[PDB]
């Protein structure tokens, strides 16, 4: 159960920094939007 | 996540194609 | 000569200019961000 416990974690980790990049670049890509108006 | 990921792959398998 | 004066063009060649500069300026950034988005890829 430890281990079935950090492979979870491993990931999770792996799709959070997934995650946290793909939001960045829409954010990007929404502010350029915006700001081309 | 593999889907995600082939998701976004295949978007951008897309996207040069409209450049 | 009113028929000459119906073609499509109003604004003073100031203006024309502006906006070929800003619709120029559009397309270069357009560009830009879509070939930044060909070559980055968030994944590996």
């Amino acid at each position: 159960n430890h281990e079935a416990a950090t492979c979870l974690e491993d990931v999770v980790y792996r799709g959070d920094m997934l995650l946290e990049k793909i939001q960045s670049a829409l954010a990007d890509i929404a502010q350029s939007q915006l700001k081309t108006r | 996540l593999e889907r995600v990921i082939e998701m976004i792959q295949n978007c951008l398998a897309s996207l040069p194609d409209d450049l | 000569k009113l028929i000459s004066t119906m073609p499509g063009i109003h604004l003073s060649p100031e203006q024309q200019q502006q906006q070929l500069q800003s619709l120029r300026e559009q397309v270069r950034t357009k560009n830009e961000l879509l070939q930044k988005y060909k070559s980055l890829c968030m994944f590996e």
